[PDB]
This record gives structure tokens, C-alpha cells and sequence, in this order.
């Protein structure tokens, strides 16, 4: 955006004029390598919405434009990176962990869509979601990968290390967990129990690791 | 659309006066349209001596039509 | 062929010239 | 003028601070810089007055103190309307270019690549030293525009022979320019309009100009450049190159070389009489050999061209007055040709012309507006360019009517291979092999074809607004050369 | 018409003096065309300044006879 | 005064000398490279100089003192030298690179190049025999000095010694016609040979020792300046030796020498009988420029060539003594010196190919896409494409010799010039168009490259839309003579 | 003046070769840049006035029509 553009101008000539029309007298404060990834949503004309009891891991980027709604989780190390369009993520979802949510810029291969995660979702680990209107009270496995356009219907627990195909609208509650996509058994009740559980479970899991906090006597230790 | 018949002072020898030169050309092309134009007057007029007649419709004007054409020469 | 034209068209040219001696 | 002249710099320039990979700013407001130079072309065109010898609005900067070799901007008569469709079909390659993403092709470099009015320059200049500059300077521009969005064929590149030869011709015309303009000091036109040469050498001299001239002008002797330039030419290219580049040396032969060079011209009369007649005459039968359909239209536009060389040669008021509207019937219909065939392309995505079939069910309103304009490139009479093109044959005027008779040849079978090659196109059901993909033209797209159309009937039903506006300086240019 | 048709072509009006424009220039190139006969013409211009110096300090050395007598 | 530009740049060469020979020789400041340092305030005392010269414009003629006897400064001198320090500001711009990031401590390149400066400040002020052979001598020794500086690569090494050869040949062709010339005529002053040469019409008058004199002499320059039939070493001059004191030893003695020539060859002998052998050389050199650069591949050797071409094209002004002759002259050095200084600069933002022919100059148009763009323009530049600056030069320049009558010289000028400008053409569509060609990728160039190349972009490009100040400069320093 | 603008691209062209993106302070001292077209033009007013002397110098010589 243009005047976001001249934003971009203004400040850094203010950050310049801080860092060496004033540090010059003694400070090399500023040239400290300290990180960057600490913009947990970061922002374009686009911006990352989350609400309160929506845990957001510090060890997880959370970039382009977001929805984070309630209950739902971006555990340490996840990157909902979706840019492009939308990452709609609907209520009490669960990443868990260093999974990625895409929307991707491609050259429009295959018109990249909103990544509209559903509600209670409990996504595991690595999963690549990627272009996924994954929908709701859905798991997806450990290491997991997805692919453009997947439709994950209610209840349909992929697997771990799987990889889904392209377009696959899976049925609601077929359990797919294979590199080629495909339907292994209908899933049981006690699983249905348990991804409708683990769901609160790591709900409040992510109301606590209650972060909010610094912790300064390790902040003067690794000052000397 | 107000010009001046005379074209200042050009001799026969037009290097001289590149002025009078450029303005002898753009004033006798003005003469040379002002007889174009006699000769379409004097077509719309032959028209006219048509459009009178209509009955001769070629005589009663033909020798004058020639009169008319010798507005044009060197037919050849 | 070719050069005939190429030839003729001059030729063409001197047909001109030869009006132009019409007079 | 003197404001209202700048306009395609000043919008270049400052949206050169606006790389904004968000095209749509960059598209909208090039766009509306190419269209109010266009208005501005216009006002200018209302501005005129048909009654002077002079030139409309003259306006200068001095440029070198000593002979003051400046930039002299004259728009009597032809020019007027030249820079006019200049404009009138800038923004048409600012249009058929609204694709969406625009991204390789980044759409602002093609913009500020398109939007250089050094055509504007060049038709506007009135020192044939600077006016040398700008057409050999629109190379630059040109070559950018033919290949870095041109479709590529070859490895893109043009005959290194001939384009040597080409380059070689230009510079032999630039030794002829130096030789008038230290011959007497004469900087500018109006001053070489009065002064007068040596006959030996005003024949010398015209052919140097002719050389660089009858390379821009196709010639039968070099005009491989226009077919090769075309097929890899861009479908916005294509429509410059047909429109102006062209032009370029006819307008360079009418000013330059017949109110210059009047013992010159009339001793050269036969040769480019009988030249722009063979020339018309290999490029109507040549579309037998090609069945590439840019090569057709490149060819039929050589045909035309020839023509209009066939007749600006004359003093007939109505002779370069045919000469110069047929160079706008051109400008108009070859370059709506080749918006017509690069839609042909694009719709089909394929560079055979064989493959070009079942086009009524397709684009059956794309054939209409084929025919609307095929009609044109054969000159129907009632279209502009049969005005344009019947002038030039009365352009026997004065004359024995004996390079008619050539040109007799050269457009009969002109109209016959346009008929057979819009057939050959729209011919049959001849269904192709592109999976039920009927490609419709778009709104923006049956506008930008608009003007052209418009353009055409309203000269060929009302050439006076053209005809007049023109009288004056082209008889002017005549009695110059009386 | 619409109001203004009359006063909107006086835009331009004649004005005729761009004629003597191309007057002057044809001035300025009559002169001009002196511009390569000209060369170096002046010995007794400025470029003569040896002697300036020579009549300036010959009698203080270098000289044949007046320290003599 | 009026020795104020040379009293100051040879005290600061000296301040910088001392500076830069203590602290690198110092166990305090862990002996420090000292080039980047002794350079910059290198370069500034080029700019307070320029700042110093251009400035005390009337006062440089202070004195007469200096006139009958060492050294005459005037309006052409002036400008000329305010040339000077531009190009060789340019040229030290240029190199801050070829000091950090190749490995030079030897800061005294740059006190060389500093002392070469003002060797040229009186060159081109030179006006008499005597001190035109001193500053000639006193830059050609810096110069070789500084071409033959690495000493790890021996491609450098003999391409220094095969330099020192050939300007020390050159300086004494140049020498012995300073001694015919002396000789026979007993005056050294260019203003007391003025004097003596109005009238000598050597093909008409018996006058056998001013004319080899003056034909050594033109020899010599013809050397120096690296024209065709005694270019000779050149090509190899230009590749072997580094590429910042390519840049230096390729656009400054051009510069410098060119105006010493205008000094002795317009002034000290004005005749038709001299510049015979210039348009010689200015076809022939048009030739092998146009030949010798369709024919090779190094990009240094084609620069190299590229230049004697170019230098051809400026001897076409010379080889009429016309005032328009005079002016398209210096036009075409102005022209042919920022254009060397961008190509220059080009080749020196790509530092990380080693000695690498266009093939490997190929992808620019890929990675750094507008420093692409910039190398077309400088190369369309040379070949004299109309919208630039090149063909402003020789477009001048053949103006001049048709004026002057020399039409063959024109015609031969346009052929070469059409040569160049197809293989340039040509190599602008290889490098964009295609070839892809292995894909070296390279180290970003600095600011002081970035702007120089920049400006001489902007120049290139933004010069026939105000040719008014050059041509105003030009047809000055040419009524000055 | 012209200047200006000249100077804004002469600084965003360097970053544009650079490699780095077209941001920063020096687009701000461009603004020399004005100065420096506003001197150049000086400079060929200056210029012309010397030349025209020059000229008429020289029109004094070359024998003066004799
Ligand atoms: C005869 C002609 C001969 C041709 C050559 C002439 C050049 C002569 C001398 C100058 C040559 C080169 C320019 C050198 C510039 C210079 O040292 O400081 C400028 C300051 O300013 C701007 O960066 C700010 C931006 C400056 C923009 C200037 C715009 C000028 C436009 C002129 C009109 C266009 C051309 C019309 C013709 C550049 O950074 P700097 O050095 O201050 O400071 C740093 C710089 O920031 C670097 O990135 C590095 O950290 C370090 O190497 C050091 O350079
Ligand atoms: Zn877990």
C-alpha cells in the first residue's frame, strides 16, 4: 500500500536518526543480532486477528491474514503463513505444535483458496496444511502433509505422515492416512470420544502455559 | 482567413529574399485555389445551366461549358 | 523473370518519357 | 502546445517512483496519462486552423547555441494528424493490455516503454537533424517492445545482414543531412524549404535520404524487416509498428524529400514509381508463399505502403493527399489487423494458421469485426482507405496513367488474398483440437477495437475533417516543388 | 453552441511573426556559415608573450655585451 | 598562485604518503591496511583540488613568471583540467572496491595515482617541449608503476612490463621528435614554435628535420594514445593488467595526452601537413576498432579494443584543424570518458568472475537485471545508437569532417560506426534475449560505483534532451586554442 | 527544478544496482541535485556569455573582412 510504503520511509529514518544521530555517543545497543521472529502476527495491508484465550506460541510465526478465533491454539514453533488469502480459522482449534497452515503464493497454478480450519480441530505435529478447508471436530496426524483444495469432512482423522491429494473432498469420518490418499476404515466412537476431548484438553493446555511473564534474573546473567 | 494579394517584393531569382520567397509560394498557391475554385464555380454553374434547361440539357450552355473548360488548357 | 520486370519497369518509365516528348 | 505537449514524459517519469506490484494503480494511471495525451493531441487537432503556410503551434528550445540546431515542433497539415493517430492508438496498447497479473511481462515497464511520445517528437519535429534522432531513436524503445514481451519464434533476433544494411542505410541518410545542413547553414526545415541545391547534388542527396527511408518504407529491394519484426512483435508491438514505424518514412519522403529536393524528385519519379510498383506487386502474390498470418498482414501492410509511396510522389494536391490518408486508413487497418490477429493468437494460444478454424462459433462477433476491417485492408470502397487509396490512383493526374496500370495489379490481387485469407480463417467447421474453449471477446476488448472502426467510417463516409485541415500545407508543399 | 462554442476558438490567433522568426534564423546560419572557414588568423594577440619577458629580465644575464662596458 | 591545484596536490600526495607509510608500518595499529583510508582522503584531495581549480578560474593566469618559461594555463587548459580531476575522481571512485575486497594494503596505488594527477595537470597545461615530456614521463611512470603492482598473478606482471616497454618506446619516438623539432628550429616554447612554424609547408617547402620532428612526435602521441598502427601491445595492456589501473591508464592519459596534442599539433605546428598521419590512423583506427571488436571475446580485451576504436573516432576531429573540427574533438573525448568511466565501473561490480569473456558476462539480464540495462546503455553508447550520448559524439565528429571536407573520412567513420553499432546490438540481444551460459553470480557493487554508473547513466541518456553546456564548454576550450 | 527529480532516480537507481530496495535519507539529498541543475544552468547562461565573447573576439580577428 502506497502510504503504507511512505510508513515504511518515515520510520526508518526514525529508526536511523535513533541509531546513529544518538547512539553514536557510546551505544552499540542497537547492533545486537536480537531476533526478529517475535512478531508473532505479522502484518501487511492484511493483519493477523486473534482473540483472547487463544494461545500463540512466542516459538511460532503467525503471518498474513489471520482469523485466530476462541479457544483455538498456534503451539511452539507453527506457522499459519497464509499471505494470499484468508487463514480462517474457526473456534477451539488445536495446531499443537510445528505444524503450518499455507495459503502460499504460487504463479496461480491452481488459484490458491482460504485455509478455513474448522472448530475443535486438534492438528498435529508438522502437518503442512496446505490450501486446506479442513472443517470441523477434525485430527490430523503427527508429521502429517496436506495438499491444495483438501476438504478434511467432520471427523475425518487423517492419519500420521500421511499426505492427502489435491481437491480430495474426503468423506465426513473416513479415516485417510496413506501417502496416496486413501479410505482405511470408518472410524470408531471411543476415537470419536477421544478428538472431541483432546480438543478441551489442550484448550485450556493453551489457557495455561500462561507465558505472559519475563524473567529477568536469567535476562542479567546472559547481559554478563 | 484574411491574406494579402501582394507577396512583399520577390524578384524572378528567389534566393534572395527567403521571406518573400516563402510568402510568394504561400500566396500564389492562394491564386492558384482561387482559379481551382473558378473552375468549381463554374462547374457548379454548368450544373446549374443542367438543371435549367432539362429539356436541352446539353445545348444552350455546351459553348459556354467550353467557355467554362478553357479555365483549363494544354488538354494534351 | 524477375530481372524482366525489374527491366520493363524502367521501360515503363521510358513510356513516360516518351509522353513527356509528346509534347 | 507549449504546456499540453509533455504530457506522456511527465506520466512516465513520475509513475517510474511507483514499482507497486499491485498492478492496478500502475494500469489505471498510465492509462489515463496515455488518454489525456490523446485529449491533448485532439484539443490540439480542434486548435487548427487550415489557412497557413507556417506551422499550427511552434514551439522551441534551444538546443546548440552556434546554428541553433533546436528543437523546432511544427503541426501543419500532415503531422496534425499524425501525432493525432499517434495517440489515437497509444493508448490501444496500453489497453490490450489489462491482463490480470501482468507479472513477467511486468506491466509497468511495458507501459513506460510504450508511453515514450518520440513518435509525438518526431512528427512534431520540424529540423531534419533532431527529426533524423527520433526515428532511428524509437529503435530503442521498439526493440524492447518487439522481444522482451514479443512472442519468441526464433531466437529472437532480425536478418544481422540486413540489419546491418538497415542501420547502414539510416547513417548513409545521416552523412546527406550533414551535408545540407553545413551546405548553407540551414538548421531547420523552413529554412531548407527556401534555400536551393545544387542539382547534381540534390540527386545524391535524396537517395541518401531514401536509403535510411525506403528501409523504414518497405521497399521490394529491403523489406524482409516488417514480416520477421512481426511474427515475434508482441500483439501490442505489432499495432506501434503497423500504426507509426511505418509511417515514419513516408512522412520522412514527404517532408524531406519532395518540398527539399523538387529537381531530385522529379528526376527520381520513375524509380520509385516503378519501385513501390513491383513492390506492391511481389507482396500481393507473396501471401500465396507465406500462410503465416502475420506475415499476410505484414505483407498486405507493405502493399499499402507502396501505394502510398506510388502516391506521394506527385504534386497532385489530391495525390499526397491520398498518399497521407491512405498512411491513416493504414495506420488504422493494418494495426486493427493485428489487434485482430493477436486476439486470434491469444484466444488460441497457437502460432499455426492452419489452426485457426470454427472461428463463427467461437468468436462469431470476432469474425465480424475481422471482416469489418479485411474489407479494409483490400480498401472496399466506402471504407477510408478507399478514399485514401483513390486519391493515390488519381494521383495520375497531371500524369498518362501508366504506374495505375501497375498498381492495377498490385491491389487486384491485394483484395483477392484478402478475401481468400479471411475465408482461409473463418473457413468451415474445421473443428480444432482446444478442448471446448471458446475464448469470447471481452467488453474491454470490442472497445479497444472502437476507435479504429469508428475512425475508419468516419473518414470513409466524411473525408473532409482530414482532407481539409491538410490542403493548405500540402499545397504549399506543391507550389515548393513548382 | 453551448455556451461558450464562439469564445473557444480563440485559442490561437494569427500572430504572424513567426515569418520574421525564420527571417533572423536565416541570419543567424548566414553567419553562422562561418563557423569552420575561422581558424587561428592573430601573431600579435597575447600568444606574443615571449618579447614581454625577454625585454623584461634580458639584462641581467644571458647578454653579450652590456656587462662589458 | 596558479599553481594552486598542483602546489596542493602534491603537498597532500605527500601528507597522504606520510600518512599511509606510518600506520601501516605500525605494531600499535596492528599494521592496518591503509588503502580505503589514504584513499577517500585520496579522491577528496582530487575534489579540493577541483575545488581549488575550478574555483580561481581567472586567477590560474596569475602570473608571467610561468608563461615565457615553464607552463601556460588558459580558458582551454582550465576545463581541460577540471576534466582531468572529474575522470580521476571518477577512477579512484571506482576502485574503493578493488581495495577492501581484493586484497591491497598498497596504499601508495593510490599517492601514485595522485602524483599521475597532477603529472597530467601539467601535461595538459604543458607548453613547452621540455615540460610536456616531464608531466608525460611523470604520469607514464606512475602508470606503469601502478599497472605492474600485483605481483602474485604473473598476468599481470608481463602485462606491466610489455606497458613499461611500450611507453618508454613511445616517450622516446616522442623524445626524439622533441629533439628533431629543437634542433632544427632552436625554440622548445610552444610559443616561441609557434613562431616559427606559420609557413612551413614542409610538402612544399624543404624543411626535412621539423618534419621528422613533428612526425615523431604525432608517433609518439599516436603510441601513447594507443591509436591502430601503433596500438601494439594495447589489447594485452588493457587485459592482463588489474582493472582499476585499466580504467586509469585507458581514460586519463587519453584525456590528457589529447589535449597535449591540441596544444603542440593546433598551436605550437598548425598545418595540413601533420594531421595526414591522423587521418591515417582515424581510418584505420575506426577499422580495427569496428574488426578487432566483432572478433573478440574477453571482455577486458573488448573494452580494450573497443577504446582504440573510439579513439580512432576522436582523431577524425583532429584530422581537420576547423574550429567544428576542434569542438567535436572534445566533444568526443567528454563523451568517450564518461562512457569508459561507466564500462569501467561496469566491469569492476563484477568482481568475482576472473578473467571471463562475454559469455560469462551473459545473465546479467537475469541477476541484476538493471545493472543489464545499464551495461546496454553504455555499450549502445559506444556504438553511437541515436538516443544516447555515443551517437551525439560521433554524430558531432562526422559533422566536423564533412564540414571539413574529409567526406571519405565520414563515410568510413559511418561504416565502422554501423559495424559496431550491429555487434553491439547484437551483443546486447545475447546477453538479454538468450543465452543463459552458466549463470556466475555476483558480489553487490558499492554506493561509489552505484552512483558514478548512475550518473553517467543518467548522462548517457538525459544528453541530447541539454547538449548545451558540453557543446558551450567544447566550442570554448576549442576558440581558447 | 528538473534537477529534483533527476537526483531522486540517480539515488534509486545506485540502490536499484546495489541490489537494495529504493528507501532511505538520500532521496532527501537530492535536493543537491537540485542545486546542482539549478548551478548547471547557471553555468550555461555563463558559459554562453563567455562563448559569445569569445566570438566576437574572434570576429575582431581573422583579418576583420580584410
Ligand atoms: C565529468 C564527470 C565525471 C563523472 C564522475 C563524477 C563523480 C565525481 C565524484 C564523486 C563520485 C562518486 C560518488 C561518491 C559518493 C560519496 O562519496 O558519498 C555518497 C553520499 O551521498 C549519497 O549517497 C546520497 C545520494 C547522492 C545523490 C546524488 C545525485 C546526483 C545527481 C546528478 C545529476 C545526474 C547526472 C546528470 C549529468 C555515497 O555514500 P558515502 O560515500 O557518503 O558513504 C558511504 C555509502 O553510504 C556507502 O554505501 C558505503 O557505506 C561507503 O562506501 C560510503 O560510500
Ligand atoms: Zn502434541
Amino acid at each position: 500500500r502506497a502510504f503504507y510504503s511512505v510508513g515504511f520511509w518515515i520510520r526508518e529514518t526514525g529508526q536511523a536518526l535513533d541509531r546513529l544521530g544518538c547512539r553514536l555517543q557510546g551505544k552499540n545497543y542497537f547492533r545486537e543480532q536480537l531476533s526478529r521472529h517475535r512478531t508473532l502476527m505479522n502484518v501487511f495491508d492484511k493483519a493477523p486477528i486473534v482473540d483472547k484465550e487463544a494461545f500463540v506460541a512466542p516459538s511460532a510465526s503467525v503471518i498474513g491474514d489471520v482469523h485466530i478465533g476462541r479457544g483455538s491454539s498456534i503451539w511452539y514453533g507453527c506457522v499459519l503463513r497464509g499471505d494470499v488469502n484468508t487463514v480462517s480459522v474457526g473456534s477451539g482449534t488445536n495446531i499443537q505444535d510445528n505444524s503450518l497452515v499455507h495459503v502460499a503464493k504460487s504463479n496461480l497454478s491452481g488459484k490458491v483458496h482460504p485455509t478455513i480450519i474448522g472448530d475443535n480441530v486438534t492438528i498435529g505435529h508438522s502437518a503442512v496444511l496446505h490450501g486446506c478447508t479442513v472443517e470441523d471436530e477434525t485430527f490430523i496426524g503427527m508429521g502429517a502433509t496436506l495438499l491444495d483444495g483438501v476438504v478434511v469432512e467432520k471427523h475425518g482423522m487423517v492419519a500420521a505422515g500421511a499426505l492427502v491429494r489435491q481437491n480430495t473432498r474426503i468423506p465426513s469420518g473416513e479415516v485417510w492416512g496413506g501417502n496416496p490418499a486413501r479410505f482405511l476404515r470408518k472410524l470408531t466412537d471411543e476415537e470419536i470420544a477421544f478428538i472431541s476431548q483432546s480438543a478441551t484438553n489442550y484448550s485450556n493446555l493453551a489457557q495455561a502455559h500462561a507465558a505472559e511473564n519475563a524473567k529477568p534474573l536469567n535476562v542479567i546473567e546472559f547481559e554478563k | 482567413f484574411e491574406e494579402s494579394a501582394p507577396d512583399g517584393f520577390d524578384p524572378e531569382n528567389p534566393y534572395k529574399d527567403p521571406v518573400a520567397m516563402v510568402e510568394m509560394r504561400e500566396h500564389i498557391v492562394r491564386e492558384k485555389w482561387i482559379h481551382i475554385e473558378k473552375a468549381k464555380i463554374l462547374r457548379e454553374k454548368v450544373k446549374w445551366c443542367y438543371r435549367v434547361e432539362g429539356v436541352n440539357h446539353y445545348q444552350k450552355c455546351r459553348h459556354l461549358v467550353q467557355q467554362y473548360l478553357d479555365a483549363t488548357r494544354g488538354v494534351g | 523473370g524477375i530481372f524482366g520486370i525489374a527491366l520493363p519497369i524502367i521501360v515503363y518509365k521510358g513510356i513516360v518519357k516518351d509522353f513527356h516528348m509528346q509534347d | 502546445l507549449s504546456g499540453l505537449i509533455l504530457c506522456p514524459v511527465l506520466g512516465s517519469i513520475i509513475l517510474l517512483f511507483i514499482p507497486n506490484s499491485r498492478i492496478r494503480l500502475i494500469r489505471l494511471i498510465g492509462l489515463c496519462a496515455s488518454l489525456i495525451t490523446f485529449l491533448y493531441s485532439l484539443v490540439l487537432w480542434i486548435q487548427f486552423d487550415s489557412s497557413t503556410a507556417k506551422f499550427q503551434f511552434v514551439e522551441s528550445l534551444r538546443w546548440l547555441p552556434y546554428e541553433n540546431i533546436n528543437f523546432y515542433l511544427g503541426i501543419d497539415g500532415i503531422s496534425l494528424f499524425f501525432v493525432i493517430l499517434t495517440t489515437f492508438l497509444i493508448p490501444i496498447c496500453i489497453l490490450v493490455g489489462w491482463s490480470g497479473m501482468r507479472s513477467y511481462g511486468k506491466e509497468y515497464i511495458i507501459a513506460f516503454l510504450i508511453c515514450e511520445f518520440l513518435m509525438i517528437a518526431v512528427f512534431c519535429m520540424l529540423d531534419l537533424l533532431l527529426f533524423y534522432v527520433f526515428p532511428e531513436s524509437v529503435l530503442i524503445p521498439m526493440f524492447i517492445i518487439i522481444g522482451v514481451w514479443g512472442s519468441r519464434q526464433r531466437k529472437i533476433k532480425a536478418a544481422y545482414q540486413f540489419f546491418l544494411y538497415t542501420l547502414l542505410g539510416s547513417l548513409f541518410m545521416l552523412l546527406a543531412i550533414l551535408l545540407i545542413l553545413f551546405q548553407t547553414g540551414t538548421t531547420d526545415l523552413q529554412i531548407l524549404l527556401t534555400t536551393e541545391f545544387s542539382e547534381r547534388r540534390q540527386i545524391f542527396l535524396w537517395i541518401a535520404f531514401f536509403a535510411s527511408f525506403a528501409v523504414k518504407v518497405p521497399m521490394v529491394p529491403v523489406h524482409i524487416w516488417l514480416p520477421e519484426a512481426h511474427v515475434e512483435a508482441p500483439t501490442a508491438g505489432s499495432v506501434i509498428l503497423a500504426g507509426i514505424l511505418l509511417k515514419f518514412g513516408t512522412y520522412g519522403f514527404l517532408r524531406f524529400s519532395i518540398p527539399m529536393f523538387p529537381e531530385a524528385t522529379l528526376c527520381f519519379t520513375p524509380f520509385i514509381y516503378t519501385l513501390s510498383a513491383i513492390a506492391i506487386i511481389y507482396t500481393s502474390l507473396t501471401t500465396l508463399r507465406q500462410i503465416d498470418l502475420k506475415k499476410i498482414i505484414a505483407y498486405s501492410s507493405v502493399a499499402h505502403m507502396n501505394l502510398v509511396t506510388i502516391g506521394m510522389f506527385s504534386p497532385n494536391i489530391q495525390g499526397i493527399g491520398g498518399s497521407i490518408l491512405l498512411m491513416l486508413s493504414h495506420g488504422l487497418v493494418s494495426s486493427a489487423l493485428f489487434l485482430c490477429v493477436g486476439v486470434l493468437y491469444d484466444r488460441h494460444k497457437t502460432r499455426l494458421v492452419r489452426y485457426y478454424g470454427g472461428l463463427v462459433s467461437t468468436m462469431p462477433n470476432f469474425s465480424t469485426i475481422f471482416f469489418s476491417f479485411t474489407l479494409a485492408n483490400m480498401s472496399l470502397p466506402g471504407t477510408s482507405s478507399f478514399i485514401g487509396e483513390f486519391l493515390i490512383l488519381v494521383g495520375a493526374f497531371q500524369r498518362n496513367s501508366l504506374v495505375a496500370t501497375l498498381a492495377a495489379l498490385g491491389m487486384i490481387l491485394g483484395a483477392a488474398y484478402s478475401l481468400w485469407l479471411y475465408n482461409r480463417v473463418v473457413s468451415g467447421n474445421l473443428k480444432p483440437d482446444f478442448l471446448h474453449k471458446f475464448s469470447d471477446l471481452n467488453g474491454r476488448e470490442v472497445f479497444i477495437f472502437i476507435p479504429f472502426l469508428v475512425g475508419l467510417v468516419w473518414m470513409g463516409v466524411y473525408p473532409k475533417v482530414f482532407l481539409d485541415c491538410m490542403h493548405t500545407s500540402v499545397s504549399n508543399l506543391v507550389q515548393h516543388g513548382k | 453552441i453551448m455556451e461558450f462554442a464562439e469564445n473557444l476558438v480563440l485559442r490561437l490567433m494569427e500572430n504572424p511573426e513567426e515569418r520574421d522568426r525564420k527571417a533572423r534564423e536565416h541570419i543567424y546560419e548566414m553567419h553562422e556559415r562561418c563557423k569552420k572557414i575561422k581558424e587561428m588568423w592573430a601573431l600579435p594577440i597575447r600568444p606574443y608573450g615571449f618579447w614581454t619577458f625577454e625585454r623584461h629580465n634580458a639584462q641581467l644575464r644571458w647578454d653579450p655585451q652590456i656587462s662589458q662596458v | 598562485l596558479a599553481v594552486f591545484p598542483e602546489i596542493f596536490i602534491i603537498n597532500a600526495t605527500f601528507i597522504l604518503l606520510i600518512h599511509g607509510v606510518v600506520f601501516s608500518t605500525s605494531k600499535k595499529y596492528d599494521y592496518p591496511p591503509l588503502a580505503s583510508n589514504v584513499g577517500w582522503l585520496g579522491l577528496l584531495s582530487v575534489l579540493i583540488t577541483l575545488l581549488l581549480l575550478a574555483a580561481g578560474a581567472p586567477l590560474l593566469t596569475i602570473a608571467h613568471l610561468f608563461w615565457n618559461n615553464l607552463f601556460r594555463r588558459d580558458n582551454f587548459t582550465y576545463f581541460c583540467q577540471i576534466f582531468l580531476l572529474l575522470s580521476t575522481a571518477g577512477t579512484i571512485s571506482m576502485c574503493f572496491d578493488f581495495f577492501d575486497q581484493e586484497r591491497f594494503d598498497a596504499f601508495e596505488f593510490i599517492v601514485l595515482i595522485l602524483l599521475s594527477t597532477c603529472g597530467m595537470l601539467f601535461m595538459i597545461s604543458a607548453y613547452d617541449l621540455i615540460a610536456m615530456y616531464l608531466a608525460i614521463e611523470l604520469q607514464s611512470l606512475c602508470f606503469y608503476v601502478i599497472a605492474a603492482s600485483k605481483r602474485k598473478s604473473e598476468f599481470s606482471t608481463e602485462a606491466g612490463l610489455k606497458y613499461l616497454i611500450l611507453g618508454a618506446f613511445s616517450s622516446g619516438i616522442l623524445l626524439f621528435g622533441c629533439s628533431m623539432i629543437y634542433g632544427s628550429t632552436g625554440a622548445t616554447h610552444f610559443d616561441q614554435l609557434a613562431k616559427i612554424l606559420t609557413g612551413y609547408e614542409i610538402t612544399g617547402a624543404r624543411s626535412s628535420g621539423i618534419f621528422m620532428g613533428i612526425l615523431f612526435i604525432a608517433v609518439g602521441f599516436l603510441f601513447k594514445i594507443t591509436a591502430v598502427p601503433f596500438h601494439m601491445w594495447a589489447p594485452d595492456i588493457y587485459e592482463g593488467s588489474p582493472t582499476p589501473v585499466t580504467a586509469f591508464l585507458s581514460i586519463a592519459p587519453k584525456i590528457s595526452i589529447f589535449a597535449n596534442i591540441l596544444r603542440v599539433f593546433i598551436y605550437g605546428s598548425y598545418g595540413a601537413t601533420l594531421q595526414q598521419i591522423f587521418f591515417f590512423c582515424s581510418i584505420a583506427s575506426m577499422i580495427l576498432g569496428a574488426l578487432a571488436a566483432m572478433a573478440q571475446t574477453k571482455v577486458k580485451r573488448l573494452l580494450a579494443y573497443s577504446s582504440i576504436g573510439h579513439v580512432g573516432y576522436i582523431c577524425i576531429g583532429f584530422s581537420c584543424g576547423t574550429i567544428e573540427g576542434i569542438q567535436s574533438l572534445l566533444i568526443g573525448i567528454f563523451i568517450y570518458a564518461l562512457m569508459t568511466m561507466d564500462a569501467f565501473a561496469i566491469v569492476l561490480a563484477l568482481r568475482q568472475t576472473r578473467v571471463k569473456y562475454i559469455a560469462d558476462l551473459g545473465a546479467l539480464a537475469k541477476t541484476n537485471p538493471i545493472l543489464a540495462i545499464t551495461f546496454s546503455i553504455t555499450m549502445f553508447s559506444y556504438a553511437g545508437i541515436p538516443p544516447l550520448a555515443g551517437f551525439c559524439s560521433k554524430f558531432y565528429l562526422f559533422f566536423a569532417a564533412l564540414g571539413c571536407g574529409a567526406y571519405f573520412l565520414a563515410l568510413v567513420g559511418v561504416v565502422t560506426s554501423v559495424i559496431g553499432c550491429f555487434y553491439y546490438i547484437r551483443l546486447v540481444k545475447r546477453m538479454f534475449f538468450d543465452t543463459p551460459r552458466t549463470w556466475i553470480l555476483y558480489e553487490p557493487m558499492d554506493r561509489n560505483k552505484s552512483l558514478l554508473l548512475a550518473m553517467t547513466s543518467f548522462f548517457i541518456t538525459l544528453f541530447l534532451l541539454y547538449p548545451s553546456p558540453l557543446f558551450s564548454v567544447t566550442h570554448q576550450m576549442a576558440l581558447s586554442l | 527544478m528538473v534537477g529534483a527529480l533527476l537526483g531522486l532516480g540517480t539515488q534509486m537507481y545506485s540502490n536499484a544496482l546495489r541490489k537494495l530496495p529504493y528507501m532511505r535519507h538520500p532521496w532527501e539529498h537530492v535536493v543537491g541535485m537540485g542545486l546542482g541543475a539549478v548551478f548547471a544552468n547557471q553555468l550555461v547562461k555563463w558559459d554562453v556569455k563567455l562563448k559569445e565573447d569569445l566570438d566576437v573576439m574572434l570576429a575582431k580577428a581573422r583579418a576583420a573582412n580584410e
